[PDB]
């Protein structure tokens, strides 16, 4: 289908992204 | 049931398993829905122990994942496998998390076992045996 | 190798009077699926443990058990 839900990132990658945002 | 107390610990937990599904419950022990879920997860833990380990995370003490995992439901249970979030079609429209007190213990074992066999086989996606709409 | 492999039983309609069919291997069930025998699906289940609810085979992936 169109616009299928994508998987969330892993906890490591989440944490890294939060660090990026700061 | 074991708790993870900061982001680093959650990362360690996910990275600690090579051949088992890491099941995480994001929420609050004092929360009613999480109590129901916690009861079920507790009683099925022995059974799933060769293919699955369960951990609890309070999302006030450990807020790091709130925005990205969109933890706005009182109780969220999610699945990981060799450091990849694994999805389940539950016929709910939300393939990323089980966000209700899933009362049926045998059903939870079925789902957890399906995710495990699927994720091992390499799928990033499996479907729960029961449709939940 | 200690356990009996996964084994399936089904019925064509999801009732208590409907007829039960079994036991079949996972590869048997998967053959029947990928050959058109269950277009509208069947109500099947694993035999172990014997306390089991029935699931629509359309939601089941037998190739996971093979």
């Amino acid at each position: 289908p169109l616009f299928q839900q994508r998987p969330y990132p892993s906890p490591g990658a989440v944490l890294r992204a939060n660090a990026e945002a700061s | 049931l074991p708790h993870l107390h900061n982001g680093w610990q959650v990362d360690q937990a996910i990275l600690s398993e090579e051949d088992r599904v890491v099941v995480i419950r994001f929420g609050h022990d004092w929360d009613p829905t999480c109590m129901k879920m916690d009861e079920v997860l507790y009683s099925i833990a022995e059974k799933v122990k060769n293919f699955a380990v369960i951990y609890l995370v309070d999302i006030t003490e450990v807020p790091d994942f709130n925005k990205m995992y969109e933890l706005y439901d009182p109780c969220t249970v999610m699945f990981f496998f060799r450091n990849k979030h694994i999805m389940i079609d539950l016929g709910t429209g939300n393939n990323n998390k089980i966000n209700w007190a899933m009362e049926d213990k045998q059903e939870m074992v079925d789902i957890i076992e399906t995710v495990y066999r699927g994720a091992r086989k390499g799928r990033g996606l499996v479907v729960s045996p029961k449709d939940y709409s | 190798h200690h356990h009996m492999d996964v084994m399936w039983e089904y019925k064509w309609e999801n009732t208590g009077d409907a007829e039960l069919y079994g036991p079949f291997t996972s590869a048997q069930m998967q053959t029947w699926v990928s050959e058109g025998y269950f277009p509208d699906g069947v109500y099947c289940r694993k035999l172990d443990p014997p306390g089991g609810q029935f699931y629509n085979s359309k939601r089941i992936d037998f190739d996971l058990y093979t």
